[PDB]
């Protein structure tokens, strides 16, 4: 299976007069995101945590404190700007972890190989009422 | 003591009060009702229904407190004894809904109602009539002066022989007849409640009442319908009412959101009807000119 | 953060850099007893001036009984906090990077015997302070506006 | 499992709930139940904010994508401090 | 706005409005109460919106009728 | 806040300790200030003017008009 | 000098669990004495009123 | 008497040790 | 409007002035001028700048009661979302002021969930209406004792 992930080196961030949505305690003791992009043209963009900062040539990387800043730029660079992303998840200890293509290819379309994860194979309606599952560790969904 | 000696012209007193908030002339405005310092008057009515059910001085209190404090301790005791093992009821004791409804409706409804008039007609009756009965004396006197007996012959028409004249005094002996028992359903004249002997009767006839209706539902003895029975055999013809009750049984008796739900509705109809009856038939004597009472 | 002239100075930079709070390179000890003694003869005044007997004679004396209870109850709120932030065996909380990137001793304040090391700074010094007060305003008393 | 995402068997393959999850939960997996041959599915449930918006972009009877919220952790409380 | 409405409405009727005296005396419409009452909130219960809501909720039956039934319609 | 204190205050018996002019004092000093800056104004700041531009600083005289005040002095 | 002076004047009071113990009960006692001792003059509650009742309306109910 | 130190205790020091037990118990961790 | 009306109807009985009720209680306005407005009187004077009586304390609840049921509405009108961006804010300010970013929250601050704003709306609403009615409803009887 040809998934070796990107192996986020450490690149250049982009110019940016610093603000105050940057990470905060969080980043030094849960966790914190990066998402590095690649542009052929220095433009001016806007970032997740409000104001506008100038992407740089080539290789940038720029770090987020959650999932949904990572994506929320994602889709507007994959958008506006017809431009490629990933994203990673950093550690306090220094372990990075790939997140967001997760086998290469976007979630929307579909790869021959992915798992099945939660999913019930059958109607909605045919749950079962919430007598059958008392004192139990089940739910009606499970 | 002294609230007894004029019901109307003494502010009953709830307690006492000390707050280092206050300043020089709040103390003064605030020290009422007799006192030697700032108190409450007690608006909850509680002054009228000690005089009433026979409580004279402060000592019947005291005791009064201790010994719903001792209730206290023993009802701690039981919620901690009934959890270790050995102590604990299983399932099929607390889902033994026959033989609980027997014990509630004869045994805590029932004799409790009976009990209850045995404290009236033994130290409330006698207290309005000037007679102080207490747990030092109360096998000397007799509540009616034949007493026991024209209960056992089967006339009992002498226990509401000669009943209390219209010129009474609710603390002395003045106009005190000896009825015990009677049925006059007026007003007591000078404290504008009802009668003393009229409440002992109605206690004495609920009395009955449960006990009887007590014995229906069949526990250990071969007798006594079964409410599960019941339930099926209420099934109209016709199917207006499709299987009718049949099932309900099992339904409440394993939901306790269920019974729960029942008895709210019950419990929410009758505090209703406490509160449109106290008011029109006051039943605490000299509590229907406390007027913010 | 963002580095503006409130944030970064030499004159700002120096002050904060040099009380008690941030000398992270002496005893934490003495590092409670002088803000016991600060903010201990600090709170005199409004308790004795302001409170609800500052027209009678006794105005001196109860006000410093007000603040000696008010840095007792802090004094409370302290340990409270030092007993349930930190466990007896675990190590400093504190950054140890300046901001030049060289690496410093984590500061022993952050640290449960440490803190209660603090507390008991603190609490000495905030009695002390508050006595000092008094007998400055009601024997040296010249000069004040009371 | 913070909270449980489920997908029924009543989806069409649409692609519209996977395009509209906010952090990356679902995503789409082959089928053969459908015209589309093609059915969502729900990996990582682990970010999932709970932004209902995922099922608001299910066209069916009732709903494919249903969403049930359970305890709450640091990310699924969506805290950035 | 509307505590501001309210602070000059009493301000008004308090120290300044009123009719005068030929002698010379003012006597203001409150009476000059503004000075001591406004500043406990009851204060502003008693002598402002109690006492000066007479006009209106006694209105009925003259030609101010009209603003006792807003009084209520408002509410 | 402040309205809530001379509440309390008030409510228990302690009149002095309210904030009031009667007790401890709050006097707007600023306000106090411009009033008297803008009365005296005619004297030598806008020598032109001969009276000042209102009647409601902090010095002056009534207006009377039908026996209803128009303005005066609004301390 | 006042490092040393400081130092040991101050060691009593800094083992937390004792210092939480001798501040809450020595503390409430000392609420207590303080109240239970102070003058008549200085807590209007603690002097009695001293002076007549006024009677309430209708009589004194 | 028995009110001037009855008051304070439930008002002052029952409140606290109160305040101060809940505390540890409720931000504890095993 | 049941306690309304049994308040009323018997309020005006114990004076002997039955007609006031038989007349006023067909329009709307004779329930607001005749009962609320006019049987209040002697309770909003409680406490006054000339002095306090009796009432004072029913007075204080009474507009106790006023103060709590309008609290009610924050929780209800007010949902969670703004809130919530609000406290992010503060929990910025807070990490980042000098001697206090010493002392850390050990659970997060968050704003309550959408239920229990509801809940929490209710029991103000809740019980602003009850002391608010119970203050009015002793007060004025007691006030008059008939
Ligand atoms: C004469 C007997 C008697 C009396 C006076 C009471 C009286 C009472 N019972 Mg009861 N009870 C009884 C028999 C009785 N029960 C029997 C035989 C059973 C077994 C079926 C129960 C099972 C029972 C339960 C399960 C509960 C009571 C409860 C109560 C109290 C409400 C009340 C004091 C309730 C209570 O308050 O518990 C203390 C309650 O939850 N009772
Ligand atoms: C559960 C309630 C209850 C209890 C425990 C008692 C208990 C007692 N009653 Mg009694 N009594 C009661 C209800 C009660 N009564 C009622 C409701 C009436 C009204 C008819 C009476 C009328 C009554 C009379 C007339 C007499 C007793 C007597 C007695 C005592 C001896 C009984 C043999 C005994 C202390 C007899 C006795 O000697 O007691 C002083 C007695 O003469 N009682
Ligand atoms: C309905 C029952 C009932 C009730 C509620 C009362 C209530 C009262 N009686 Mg009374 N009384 C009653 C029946 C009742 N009486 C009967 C039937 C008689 C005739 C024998 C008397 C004879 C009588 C006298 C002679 C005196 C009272 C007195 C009093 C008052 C004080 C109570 C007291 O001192 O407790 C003390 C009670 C006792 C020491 C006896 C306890 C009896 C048993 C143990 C009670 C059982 C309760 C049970 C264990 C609850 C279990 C709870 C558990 C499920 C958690 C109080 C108003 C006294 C009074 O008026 O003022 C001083 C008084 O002197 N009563
Ligand atoms: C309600 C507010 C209030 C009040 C009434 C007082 C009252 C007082 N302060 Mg104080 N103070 C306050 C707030 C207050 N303070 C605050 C907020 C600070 C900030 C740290 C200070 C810092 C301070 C110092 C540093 C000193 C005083 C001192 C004094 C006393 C002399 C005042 C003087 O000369 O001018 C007086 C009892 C002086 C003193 O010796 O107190 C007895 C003194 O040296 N105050
Ligand atoms: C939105 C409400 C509002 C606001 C913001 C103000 C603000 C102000 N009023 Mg004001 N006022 C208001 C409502 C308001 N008022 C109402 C409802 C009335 C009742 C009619 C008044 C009656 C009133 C009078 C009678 C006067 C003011 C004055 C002033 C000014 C004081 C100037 C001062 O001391 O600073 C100056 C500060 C410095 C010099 C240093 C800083 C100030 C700008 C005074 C004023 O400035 O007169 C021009 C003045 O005389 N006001
Ligand atoms: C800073 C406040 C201030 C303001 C708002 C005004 C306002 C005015 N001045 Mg003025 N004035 C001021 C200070 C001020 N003056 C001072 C400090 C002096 C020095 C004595 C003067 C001297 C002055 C003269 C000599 C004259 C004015 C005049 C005027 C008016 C044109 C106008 C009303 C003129 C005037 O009378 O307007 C009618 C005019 O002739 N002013
Ligand atoms: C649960 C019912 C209840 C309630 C609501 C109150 C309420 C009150 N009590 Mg009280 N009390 C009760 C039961 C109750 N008591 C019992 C059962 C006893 C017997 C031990 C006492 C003994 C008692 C004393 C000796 C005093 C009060 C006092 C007070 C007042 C101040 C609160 C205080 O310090 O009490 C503390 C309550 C306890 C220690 C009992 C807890 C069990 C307050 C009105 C004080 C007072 O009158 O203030 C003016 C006062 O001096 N109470
Ligand atoms: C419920 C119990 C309770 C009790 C017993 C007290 C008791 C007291 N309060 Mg208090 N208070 C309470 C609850 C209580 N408060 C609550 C819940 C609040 C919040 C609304 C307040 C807010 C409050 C304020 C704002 C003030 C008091 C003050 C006081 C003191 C009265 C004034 C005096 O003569 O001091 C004489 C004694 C002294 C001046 C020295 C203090 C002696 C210490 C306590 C020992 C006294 C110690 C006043 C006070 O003394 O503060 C300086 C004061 O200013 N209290
Ligand atoms: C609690 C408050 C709600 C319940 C109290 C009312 C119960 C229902 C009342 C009607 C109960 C009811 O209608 O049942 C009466 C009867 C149904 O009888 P049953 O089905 O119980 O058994 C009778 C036959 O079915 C077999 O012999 O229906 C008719 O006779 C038709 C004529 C109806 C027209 C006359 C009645 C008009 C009203
Ligand atoms: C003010 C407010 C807050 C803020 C309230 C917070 C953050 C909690 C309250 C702050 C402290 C805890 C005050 C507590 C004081 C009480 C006396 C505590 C008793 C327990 C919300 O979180 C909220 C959420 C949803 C709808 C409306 C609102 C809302 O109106
Ligand atoms: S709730 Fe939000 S995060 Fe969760 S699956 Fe739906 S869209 Fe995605
Ligand atoms: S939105 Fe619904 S139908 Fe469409 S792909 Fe998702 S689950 Fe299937």
């Amino acid at each position: 299976g040809f998934v070796p992930p990107q192996l986020d080196p450490s690149t250049p961030s982009p110019i940016f007069g610093g603000s105050t949505g940057g990470l905060l305690r969080k980043a030094q003791v849960e966790e914190f995101y990066v998402i590095t992009w690649t542009s052929p043209k220095e433009q001016v963009f806007e970032m997740p945590t409000g104001g506008a900062a100038i992407m740089r040539e080539g290789p940038n990387l720029l770090k987020l404190a959650r999932k949904e800043q990572c994506l929320a730029l994602g889709n507007r660079l994959r958008s506006k700007y017809k431009i490629a992303y990933q994203f990673y998840r950093v550690f306090p200890n220094g372990e990075v972890q790939y997140l967001h293509p997760k086998d290469g290819v976007y979630p929307e379309k579909v790869n021959a190989g992915r798992q099945g994860v939660g999913q019930n194979f059958r109607s909605i309606g045919k749950n079962v009422s919430p007598i059958e599952v008392k004192f139990t560790g089940k739910n009606s969904f499970d | 003591e002294s609230w007894i000696q004029d019901p109307l012209h003494v502010r009953p007193i709830a307690h006492a009060i000390w707050d280092p908030h206050f300043g020089q002339p709040a103390v003064e405005a605030f020290t009422r009702g007799g006192a030697a310092g700032p108190v409450n008057i007690a608006y909850s009515g509680v002054y009228q229904w000690w005089y009433t059910i026979g409580l004279r001085t402060n000592e019947d209190l005291y005791t009064g407190a201790l010994f719903l404090l001792f209730l206290s301790t023993l009802s701690l005791i039981a919620s901690w004894l009934h959890l270790q093992p050995k102590w604990k009821p299983s399932l099929s004791w607390f889902k033994n809904a026959e033989s609980r409804l027997n014990h509630h409706l004869s045994g805590l409804f029932g004799v409790s109602s009976l009990a209850w008039t045995g404290h009236l007609v033994h130290v409330a009756i006698p207290a309005s009539r000037g007679e102080y009965v207490r747990w030092n004396n109360f096998l000397d006197v007799l509540p009616y002066p034949q007493g026991l007996g024209p209960l056992l012959t089967g006339q009992w028409n002498l226990y509401a022989q000669n009943p209390d004249s219209s010129n009474h005094l609710f603390g002395t002996a003045q106009g005190a007849g000896t009825a015990i028992l009677t049925l006059l359903g007026g007003f007591h004249p000078q404290t504008q409640s009802l009668w003393l002997t009229d409440m002992a009767h109605h206690h004495l006839a609920i009395a009955f009442i449960f006990l009887i209706a007590g014995h229906m539902y069949r526990t250990n003895f071969g007798i006594g319908h079964s409410i599960k029975d019941l339930l099926e055999a209420h099934t109209p013809p016709g199917g207006r009412l499709g299987r009718g009750h049949k099932g309900l049984y099992d339904t409440i008796n394993n939901s306790i959101h269920f019974q729960l739900g029942l008895a709210l509705a019950s419990l929410g109809v009758i505090t209703s009807l406490v509160a449109q009856h106290m008011y029109s038939l006051p039943p605490y004597a000299f509590i229907a000119q406390d007027f913010t009472t | 953060s963002l580095e503006t002239p409130v944030t970064s100075s030499p004159l700002v930079a120096w002050y904060l850099s040099n009380l008690p709070a941030y000398r992270t390179a002496v005893s934490p000890l003495l590092r409670g007893i002088e803000v016991g003694l600060a903010h201990g003869y600090l709170l005199v005044g409004p308790f004795a001036l302001t409170g609800p007997l500052r027209n009678t004679p006794v105005h001196g004396q109860a006000g410093t009984l007000g603040a000696i209870g008010l840095v007792s109850i802090l004094s409370v709120c302290l340990t409270m906090y030092g007993v349930a932030s930190f466990n007896e065996g675990e190590p400093s909380t504190a950054p140890v990077l300046t901001l030049t990137g060289r690496k410093k001793e984590a500061d022993k304040l952050q640290t449960a015997e440490g803190w209660s090391q603090f507390t008991g700074g603190f609490f000495f010094g905030g009695v002390s302070g508050a006595v000092w007060a008094y007998f400055l305003l009601y024997v040296l008393d010249l000069p004040y506006f009371f | 499992m913070s909270h449980s995402v489920k997908i029924y068997d009543t989806c069409i393959g649409c692609t519209q709930c996977v395009r509209a999850c906010p952090t990356d939960v679902l995503e789409m997996i082959p089928w053969d139940g459908c015209k589309a041959k093609q059915i969502a599915s729900a990996p990582r449930t682990e970010d999932c904010v709970g932004c209902k918006r995922c099922e608001s972009a299910c066209p069916t009877d009732f709903l494919s994508v249903r969403v049930y919220l359970g305890p709450e952790t640091t990310r699924s409380m969506a805290l950035s401090y | 706005i509307s505590v501001v409405i309210f602070h000059f409405s009493w301000k008004m009727q308090s120290d300044v409005w009123g009719t005068i005296s030929d002698q010379g005396v003012v006597t203001h419409i409150t009476g000059g109460n503004f000075a001591q009452s406004s500043i406990t909130i009851n204060g502003w219960l008693r002598d402002f919106l109690w006492a000066q809501a007479s006009q209106v909720i006694q209105s009925y039956g003259s030609s101010l009728s009209a603003y006792g039934l807003f009084f209520l319609g408002a509410h | 806040g402040l309205y809530i204190h001379n509440d309390t205050m008030s409510a228990l018996g302690r009149p002095q300790d309210m904030f009031s002019d009667t007790a401890i004092q709050l006097q707007p000093i600023f306000a106090q200030w411009v009033q008297n800056i803008h009365a005296t104004a005619p004297g030598v700041t806008a020598p032109g003017a001969t009276t000042s531009t209102s009647l409601t600083w902090g010095g002056g005289e009534l207006v009377a008009v039908g026996g209803k005040v128009a303005l005066l002095p609004i301390p | 000098l006042q490092s040393k002076f400081f130092n040991t004047f101050a060691a009593p009071f800094t083992k937390r669990g004792l210092l939480l113990k001798f501040l809450l009960i020595g503390g409430g006692s000392l609420v207590a004495y303080v109240s239970a001792s102070a003058s008549p003059d200085l807590l209007p509650i603690k002097k009695g009123p001293q002076l007549p009742p006024t009677p309430g309306p209708r009589g004194k109910i | 008497n028995l009110p001037s130190i009855f008051v304070p205790l439930v008002g002052l020091v029952f409140p606290a040790i109160a305040m101060t037990s809940l505390f540890l118990y409720v931000q504890k961790k095993k | 409007w049941v306690t309304f009306y049994w308040h009323w109807k018997h309020i005006t009985l114990w004076q002997g002035n039955v007609s006031q009720f038989n007349e006023s209680s067909t329009y709307l306005m004779g329930w607001l001028r005749d009962y609320l407005w006019l049987n209040s009187s002697q309770l909003i004077n409680g406490y006054n700048p000339f002095g306090m009586n009796s009432l004072s304390v029913w007075a204080w609840m009474f507009l106790f009661g006023h103060l709590v049921w309008a609290t009610g509405f924050m929780f209800l009108i007010s949902w969670r979302g703004y809130w919530q961006e609000l406290i992010e804010t503060l929990a910025w300010a807070h990490e980042r002021t000098p001697l206090a970013n010493l002392i850390r929250w050990r659970d997060k601050p968050v704003a309550l969930s959408i239920v229990q704003a509801r809940l929490v709306g209710l029991a103000h609403f809740s019980v602003g209406y009850i002391f608010t009615y119970a203050a009015f409803l002793i007060a004025s009887t007691s006030g008059k004792f008939g």
